[PDB]
């Protein structure tokens, strides 16, 4: 059993569910920026991805 | 809940006027009124 | 549930430090109606007089011209009208509705005259004088005091239940909970007893504060809705 | 006639549905993500919305970097792990792996 | 919150086994449909009766945190019950497999 | 590239970078001198000796 | 009717069809429109 | 004004066509104002029953009727 | 404190699990 | 900062003799009362007919 | 049983330096059988009101046991707070002193 124990495997246990009231809520909440708009001045990307 | 408040606020808002049976800015397509002259 | 009432005053409360006290009884007991959900025989029961009634019935039906359901309901109704307690309308919800639905002034007036102002119409009472449904008067006398569930209704008494059964559990709860560390931790000391004590008097400090500052919005807005709509 | 039917409480009062919220928007998910996938500045993981960060999760998910290591990379993190540790002796009851954890290194 | 005595009433019933009878004969002709849409019925009645009576209702246990303190203590509750017993068994699990601190260990030194 | 990597745990709650348990065999306590008198403070759980 | 404040929000917007598709067309079509009563609004517009 | 239609049944409405007539306050003086059961009646051919609100106590009308 | 009143009922109540609200 | 709340002590005496109290309070609240308050009824009737 | 905050804010009034100044100045022309009859009468002051206010009126604590609960958890929490501290202290003490179980040795045989 040299090679054929890194064979034996088990799942992960994470379960990904949470309800989700909304009715609780009336106002907005902030959120992220995950990623630079590509679709929009594209062509100038790197050279202005360097500004603020 | 942005939706949520939103919602909330048009309900106060419009429902109890009498002078918003639509929004304003499609009053054109409304019938007209017979009573004005 | 939905929140019925006709009114549109906009009322909210101040809790005290002391519970709602009844007076002494050793079969009843007193309970939000929303709550317990109860049914007709959940229900308490009690006798009332019948004749300061009877005689009111007795002029509507001979006006109407039925009286063999005021034969009916008399028969049934001598030694008192045995009901159910808390199920009832008052005079001025009946007036109210009579005067909308259309019943004339002489009769407005001989229902003021003939009852007290603190009368409790009850569902038989309805159904006999005017003739529709006791199921149908139950139903609107529970909506009518549902419009109104700050008063509590009475209740048969019931011993309580699986009293030995939460004991057990109860235990076990005790038994596994406590069994640790956890209430003599420096994350106890240092986030949880700060935190939820600074929460505590933040709280009972600006109470009203932040009550009043929330409820702006929604004040200002059903008065704008109730002067728009007059 | 008299009436000697128990009537329950919920032929009177009804209660509201508040365990699952409201869709004042009246569509489902996948139509609002479809939407926003042509509204602009809402595209697939483009933007601050909703939108874009479930499609961020779906892109780093379909990345590699969550999935698990191969064979030739196990005893750089994942066999000297303590969920790796807790594990084996959980699944070896009353035994001891350590050895068993140095042969799979080994391996 | 409310009827927590309730609830624990309700777990007592459940766990007894005169009504696992009773519900297996209670579960002549019925689907798992309607078992569900009843505990979600029944789940939805405890929140409405929550979100309808808080607007005029205070209970004993009324704070100036209302019901985030209750639900905080629900929650060290169910903590202190289950996730701890948890650790104190994987403790003594670790503690047996390699020693105190085996799952905190460094690599092997090459 | 071929050494191997210490387990990274990180959070708000609990972290294992505030000490080091050592290895299989030359082991060393994770907590400092100071608050070693303390341990049953640091623990969601404490077995203590039979003596 | 009853007390506006005292309906339900859900039901009011499922009685009325008009104002849902003025939901619909800020909230729906879009993810970035302010949360106010009057999107459509010239001060709204203005700013813009 | 919203589109909730009060339930005609006595269970929820009593004593709706007992009479002849129907009475409402208006405004802030509360001006008195009768009202023909048959004028109200011709609600009730435009309301819908498969809609009910409010503790299923009111139905809804038909768009184009209450628009 | 002394228990004034000119009533001769033997009044006593009992509790409810609500708190009163004003 | 002790193992009050954890010891042999608790488990033996302080929570079974309470819950017993508790559960026994609960299900007689009414039965104890009355029990009492004969006495005191009776006597307060008699002064009464006396009285009048 | 009542007041417990007034009761705990009173301590902290009495463990701050500034009321030592105020009381001494307000003990400027005042006799100890005027103290003493002072705290007399606000004792009993209060536990005339209990007599009085327990008769119509309820606690958000009342319970199945009243305020035998009430006391029972004053009882306990004096305990733990100055007994058990006591305890820990003489523990220490004598396990310095003699080792652990050092008060409960039999004599020396003889």
């Amino acid at each position: 059993l040299l090679g054929h124990t890194t064979s034996v495997t088990m799942g992960n246990s994470d379960i990904f569910f949470l309800p989700k009231p909304s009715n609780l809520l009336k106002i907005a909440l902030p959120a992220f920026v995950f990623m630079p708009n590509l679709t929009i001045f594209t062509r100038a990307f790197p050279f202005y991805a360097h500004t603020s | 809940g942005k939706i949520h408040g939103a919602v909330w606020r048009m309900k106060h808002l419009f429902a109890t006027n009498f002078k918003m049976v639509g929004h304003p800015r499609y009053a054109y397509a409304l019938p007209k009124n017979p009573l004005l002259q | 549930y939905a929140t019925l009432g006709s009114g549109w005053s906009f009322s909210k409360v101040q809790y005290t430090k002391y519970r709602i006290t009844k007076p002494w009884t050793t079969d009843t007991t007193f309970d939000d109606i929303i709550l317990s959900q109860p049914s007709k025989e959940d229900f308490a029961k009690f006798t009332k007089e019948a004749p300061l009634f009877l005689r009111f019935l007795k002029l509507v039906t001979d006006v109407e011209g039925r009286q063999e359901a005021f034969i009916q309901f008399a028969k049934r109704c001598e030694n008192g009208l045995t009901v159910e307690k808390d199920v009832y309308v008052t005079k001025k919800e009946l007036v109210d509705c009579l005067w909308k639905n259309g019943y004339t002034d002489t009769e407005i007036n001989a229902f003021e005259i003939a009852f007290p102002a603190d009368y409790k119409f009850h569902y038989p009472e309805l159904a006999v004088l005017f003739d529709l449904t006791e199921e149908d008067c139950y139903k609107y006398c529970i909506r009518q005091r549902a419009a109104t569930p700050e008063e509590l209704v009475e209740l048969k008494y019931t011993k309580p239940k699986n009293l030995v059964s939460s004991y057990g559990l109860c235990f076990l709860g005790v038994w596994f909970g406590l069994s640790n560390t956890v209430l003599s931790n420096a994350w106890f000391y240092s986030k949880t007893f700060p935190f939820g004590a600074v929460f505590y008097m933040l709280g009972s400090y600006f109470y009203r504060d932040i009550r009043e500052k929330l409820w702006k919005e929604e004040k200002s807005l059903i008065h704008t809705a109730q002067e728009n709509k007059n | 006639k008299t009436l000697e039917r128990n009537v329950p409480m919920k032929e009177i009062l009804q209660p509201l549905w508040v365990v699952e919220p409201p869709n004042f928007l009246r569509q489902p998910v996948w139509k609002q993500f479809w939407e926003a996938q042509f509204a602009n500045r809402s595209f697939f993981f483009f933007g601050n919305a909703w939108t874009s960060a479930a499609a961020f999760a779906f892109f780093i998910w379909w990345s590699r970097v969550f999935d698990p290591p191969p064979k030739e990379r196990l005893d750089r993190y994942w066999l000297n792990s303590p969920k790796f540790r807790i594990l084996s002796a959980f699944h070896n009851p009353g035994k001891r792996p350590g050895l068993k954890i140095s042969l799979m290194t080994y391996e | 919150g409310f009827h927590f005595q309730q609830y624990i009433a309700m777990a007592g019933r459940a766990i007894n086994p005169v009504q696992w009878t009773r519900a297996w004969r209670r579960m002549e002709g019925k689907s798992a449909t309607e078992v569900y849409r009843d505990a979600l019925a029944w789940t939805n009645n405890q929140f409405a009766q929550i979100s309808r009576a808080s607007q005029y209702r205070a209970w004993w246990w009324q704070n100036p945190l209302g019901m985030g303190l209750v639900l905080y203590g629900t929650y060290k509750a169910w903590h202190m019950i289950y996730m701890v017993r948890k650790q104190k068994k994987t403790a003594q699990l670790v503690a047996a497999a390699y020693g105190q601190g085996g799952q905190w260990l460094n690599p092997v030194p090459r | 590239h071929e050494q191997p990597y210490r387990a990274f745990s990180l959070g708000f709650t609990a972290n294992n970078l505030s000490g080091n348990w050592g290895d299989y065999i030359d082991r060393q306590d994770n907590k400092n001198a100071l608050m070693r008198p303390a341990r049953m403070m640091f623990t969601d759980v404490f077995i203590p000796t039979t003596k | 009717n009853p007390p506006v404040w005292k309906v339900n929000t859900n039901e009011w917007l499922d009685s009325d069809q008009y104002w849902q598709a003025f939901v619909e067309k800020h909230h729906f079509y879009s993810q970035y429109q302010p949360g106010v009563v009057d999107p459509e609004a010239p001060q709204e517009v203005e700013a813009f | 004004m919203l589109n909730f239609i009060p339930k005609r049944c006595p269970s929820v409405s009593l004593l709706f066509g007992k009479r002849p007539v129907q009475r409402i306050e208006v405004g802030q003086a509360r001006h008195q104002l009768e009202i023909p059961v048959e004028t109200i009646e011709k609600i009730y051919e435009g309301v819908d029953s498969r809609l009910e609100y409010h503790n299923k106590d009111y139905n809804a009308m038909k768009w184009k009727d209450f628009m």
